[PDB]
């Protein structure tokens, strides 16, 4: 399972792939660990499945709740703050799980967060089983000068690859992208698996 | 609060006399939707408009009003809200809303014995699309709950329901049933002629709640 | 609560009172089950029509009729309900359904000597049929249970009692017993003639809750 | 409840009064065991007669009647059960009948004394055999208990308490034991004529509990 | 509980009312023992005889007498066995009475002060043998408590304190010494004549309390 | 042991195996392990028995109070998150056990749900003991377009390769078809072992 | 030591041997692992003496009450769910025992229960030291076609082959039959011994 | 505290009585920020003059201003201290000054309805500028809220809201804000001419809170 | 340490010896692990002193009280019921203990109860350190028809033949007769040894 956060000029763009196993027994082809978690942001799952998704759950509500209640959306800082908070608070019963959030506010924000609480922002980040191979093509040609269009592509590859060197990873690769002037939008199955394609990448 | 010789709880009935003395609000199911209308009556200048919200929403895809003691509103509406996010994050999905009404009412019944504690003194209606469908529901102090085809409450409740009670149509397309409504509205605490400002949301099976914007209700006005 | 120098606690007897001023229902057993009938009498065209249920299931074997404060019989019939659940996932089956009426009287006694707490202002009438047979049950604001061969609750109980009282036919087929019961009410609260709408339920050993449909009471009506 | 100039509790007295206009039940020794005998004064045909047992079980060995607020009676009873089974888990066995009524006089007494809690208004006689012998004590809403060679509760007491004050013979076999009884039991109440149907039970040492058939019973009536 | 503007709780005040309704019982040291006896007065023939014990023991060395509220004398008594249990537990013996007498007077007089809750009615006199010597310790609802040569309590109190107060001999031999006592009982509580079948136990230090048998006593009687 | 849920079409069936066992120590030859749930939706138990059979009472309960009160049968997702928040609540101190829920509201679904309150939706899946074995002529035979009689067959076959290569499983198959039409259905015993001879296969 | 219950026509049959020992240290020649537990309804005790007690002590009382409470008898299946619900229930500081509750309402019946509140029906079942070696004669010789009469014998032979095997099993076997026209009645020894020594048995 | 027979909260009425006579404050929205006024009145030369702070700081970006009650206002800001640490530190940053208000009044609203405990005799308006912009909030010992482009509060509350309601200019920019405001201060208090000393403090978006010392305030004086 | 009641005809003899020791430092000769419990019944104390004693306070205390209160002495299987109760009921945390209860109510008893509450009642039995060497002679030439006397002497035996295999075994050996008409009576440190020396025995 890999996934990965990328911030650039004015929007975010978030991807994971979607195999979940157990050991080698891949056991779900499609699981999802891309989730839309505010009207401007998105979080994306790696680790512990249970705790994961109740993780998510909890995140949701507590969102929605805040908006209502303060009428305006919760700032991106503000979210990984309180998630800090929560997971810190049981650092020693924890959830074993790996978030990584981003979304967009006054700018675009991408933060990575530990189990422990512990919360850190950057340029793009990669979280899961295939993380290394994704820092690897990131860090090779990830820049800030790129296009929305063209970040959607380097995502995809960047995954491509991590599917390629860890057998954890697999399945369709899908992508959100989330910005001021359209929102949290998630791309059709199809777009992607075009440009996959197109990109001479393989799955 | 105990019971009178008659069999009544006169703590409860006092209660609904703050409610009585409440701003006038109703609201009714329609075509494929429920819409809410709130008087929204204000007084000076310094008062930041808007920011006097009366009809409040408890999420996306159901809101409520509120007549009484307007504290009393206020956390009650609160526990409404949280009440529903719990459903949310157990269930995964508020099937239906007749329950949450249900809640926040023994919330409320739960004063109406427990001994040393006085009584919400608030009546309120919540309105939205539940699985089922548009849904209407409104609650007294006493905890009472009832589903209607339309109802008000507040001050102008037993005129503007029965103009209602009368001039009701059935499946009224929005723009028209938003008519029957402020004209209700209207005639009910109309004896002091001017309308002033009414506040109004309504959502359609389908979507997500719409609040009239200023104008817009400015033209029904 | 305390006892007067007759021996006799006034609040109870005044949340009796209230339950008098109740809406009128009864039941009674029959050739090879039980059947409930309440009079479901309406107001204004507003209202949700069937949404105001007066029998309500406690599963699909038993159900259990209220009248009195419809907020504490709210809460009293949910009482029933999750402790209904609780014998069946303990002993994996509602052997003697006595008892289920039993657990929610001694809920209602407690509130009868605990000090600080008023009474629960409610009586109903627990029917349907358990591992003994068809069975039903009546419980008052005191918590005195008693189990009848038929009988009613509610406004018009001394009236539609007697009728029962004299004209109740033992082990009277379903159609008929529906009928001597419709007509039973009739007689009683029927002294502002129109019997309305009323609502029946009724099940048979064998199998589960039928409840009738509008059309089907209104052939008896 | 507090202490009256006088040195007596009013709450008690009233309580008292309460299982005065109860039904009237007894009990006495004979040969080798003891009888239970009550009035079971019914009403409409539309009860479900035996349904409403008045002696009651408390184990084979043990049974009990009460007289007074039916609700505190049930309660009070099951907790005697209850109570009666702890001891049978803990020693292996209920050696001594006297110590049984004893706990459950000592809760009736807690609610003698401590404030904010209303009497059991309801008075009660456990009969049966232990591991000394035939035993019958009685039993008040103040906590007092005694043991009798014979005696009776609830409303006719002091007269069929006095017609045993002297026609009471000590070691009576069954059959002339309960006619005894039920003469007494007759000449009290017996101001309305008919004696109507008597629910009798009783034990003798060497085994478990009888409870008499409507006809046996009737052939003493 | 609360002081009068004089300084007295009346409540305290009229429970002691009703321990002087109470039946007549006393108790001296006498010899190298000390003894208790109380006046068995019995009603009707119905009454179990023997089984209406007044002087109880706490343990095979101390026994105590009460009169009052019967149900508090019970429940107080019991208080005072598992008291005196615990003493033997920890300490591994039950070194002094006096101690075992204050445990159950401060019980009584926390009741005196802590508001919502009525004071045990009663009052109770300790008798037996420790290792100081024979001792005789009387007991209040106050929670006063006294070492007395020889004293009473109950009904006939101030008569029976006054024989004693004159005729008391000191170190009177067991025999002398039940005698003086149900002289002093008589004449007291006998105004009545008849002095009936008295109750009374003595114990003598190096050994075990023995209860007289009713040709004993009816020997002195 | 084996159990296994399938989707297809506007229906979905479940079946088990029902062999209790103690190690090697075969102790009850005829277990059961299909429970309906509720009108429209059954559950597989798989794990350790105690745990597995409180469970299924728990479900059981929570579902019907809950019909009466909601005055609507309770979704399957819905199901699947009450049990997913029940178990991963106490995953330090879980229910052993492995459940598999499938039912129909909207549409046919199945969930496959762990000790740790891990749940996941598939078109099909296995759970027990013999799962891989099943997992594979699944993998190799199952076809979406099928039919509701084609599939109580794959399914026979499915679980009748695993009785051969696993000695945990073992006994009577037996499935439960559940459509909206007749709602939830449990094959007649002859039925079914008719179909087994049929298929060619064995037990 | 060594308890076996089996089911038949129209009753239940119930024996154990009974030997209680420590470890090779045989104690007690005399334990008592039968006992009759309500008017038809008989319980097998097997594994630590102290639990097991003062489980049978629970299960006595709380049956005597429910039938004075609800003027019946509770149902075999629902006396079994209690005592699963109850060992269950403190899964984690079990009671460790092995309980066997036959008996007789509608029809006969007959459950094995694990320390863990695993409760399964089946027609016969043996419970431990011995278990194996009378499911040995009771697989080879059992015919649900059987005589109450010639069960008593079949469930004499089947401990007395496992005493012969088992040196943690011994003394003097005895049963209890359950019927509904008798009720439960234990057989006496004399009779008991009677059959041991025709059918040419030893001990 | 309970409902009069016209669904008052008599207490709560008591209450606001006891905040009337406090000190007059006032606060409005202007230019790019809003600003706080209370008329600082000192009596004793002994008096240690600033240290009786009226105007209070919750944050560098929120204060408030207080009257009624003394202790109960001092307790009642501390509250809304920490609880303003509380959300900065859970969030991260006091994003809407809104929800701040709403907890410490919904605090208030409680003692409005749990028995045993009086009131909040005090009333208090929030003022600083958060996410959304310059926001102005008072509240009363009922726990009612509302957001203001100006208001008052104390003892001359309706004379200078009057005199805003009147001749409020809306975007006034500061100098000439806080002018048209100690003008109206003036007016209203000054039935005894000297305005004496005024406390004022403002804030900008943008930046904190400003303070006004001695002369800068005396320069408007 | 070493502890023997045995039953026969019309009472129950009990009889133990005395050294207390720490492995193999004997620091105390003289303890006492006889006593009596109520009018009519003894109790053998083995194991943790500690948790012994304390246990024969409660005991004694407890009996004591259920006399005044029910006016009649608590029967034998009573006071083992009671006793077992209050030791399963700690079995995680249990009385280091092995304790033997003997008494005569309406016939005389003897039972064995463990750590675990579990209790058995057997005609004769032992406990301790040199529990086989008794069961030896004890299992040779105990019987049913012997007289007081006789079993008196048995005891003496018995207990002296421990004393020789067993090192934590010692001091002076010391038996109760206790007997419906003469009630519990400890026999006089003499008339003991004096058995001793007319057996030929020693110590």
């Amino acid at each position: 399972t890999t996934t990965v956060g990328i911030t650039l000029k004015d929007a975010v763009i978030m991807a994971t792939e979607r195999r979940v196993t157990m050991e080698n027994f891949i056991m779900h082809k499609n699981g999802k660990k891309l989730f839309q978690i505010d009207t401007y942001t998105g979080m994306t799952i790696a680790g512990l499945v249970g705790d994961a998704q109740v993780l998510v759950r909890y995140m949701k509500a507590e969102l929605e709740l805040y908006r209502l209640q303060r009428r305006v959306n919760m700032p991106i800082e503000a979210v990984a703050t309180l998630l800090s908070n929560m997971l810190n608070q049981v650092k020693y019963m924890p959830y074993m799980v790996q978030l990584l959030v981003g979304g967009i506010d006054t700018a675009p924000h991408v933060f990575s967060i530990d189990a422990a609480g512990g919360s850190v922002e950057d340029i793009y980040a990669s979280t899961g089983s295939g993380s290394p191979f994704v820092y690897g093509v990131l860090e090779s040609q990830y820049s800030e000068k790129m296009t929305v269009d063209e970040g959607v592509d380097l995502v995809i590859r960047a995954i491509s690859a991590a599917k390629q060197r860890d057998s954890a990873s697999g399945g369709m690769i899908d992508v959100a992208v989330i910005t001021r002037k359209d929102g949290y939008v998630q791309l059709p199955t199809d777009q992607i698996e075009s440009r996959i394609r197109k990109l001479g990448l393989i799955l | 609060t105990v019971f009178s010789p008659d069999g009544r709880l006169f703590q409860v009935e006092y209660a609904r006399e703050a409610v009585k003395k409440g701003s006038t609000a109703l609201g009714m199911k329609f075509a494929n939707g429920v819409l809410l209308i709130s008087d929204k009556k204000v007084r000076s200048r310094l008062i930041e408009q808007n920011s006097i919200e009366k009809i409040q929403l408890i999420d996306d895809y159901v809101a409520a009003v509120t007549s009484g003691l307007v504290a009393d509103a206020r956390v009650l509406v609160d526990f409404a809200r949280i009440s529903a996010q719990q459903e949310k994050v157990t269930y995964g999905s508020l099937v239906n809303i007749e329950n949450l009404v249900k809640r926040v009412a023994d919330q409320m019944q739960q004063y109406t014995q427990y001994g040393g504690v006085r009584p919400y003194g608030v009546s309120l209606i919540f309105a939205g699309i539940d699985q089922i469908g548009p849904r209407l529901f409104d609650c007294d102090p006493a905890g009472t709950i009832n589903e209607y085809k339309a109802t008000a409450i507040g001050s102008g409740k037993d005129a503007v329901v029965s103009f209602l009670e009368r001039e009701y149509k059935e499946n009224l397309p929005e723009k028209e049933a938003v008519t029957l409504g402020i004209k209700a509205l209207k005639s009910s605490l109309e004896e002091g002629e001017e309308l002033k400002a009414p506040e109004i949301a309504s959502i359609t099976v389908g979507n997500k709640y719409r609040i009239y914007d200023q104008e817009e209700v400015k033209k029904f006005l």
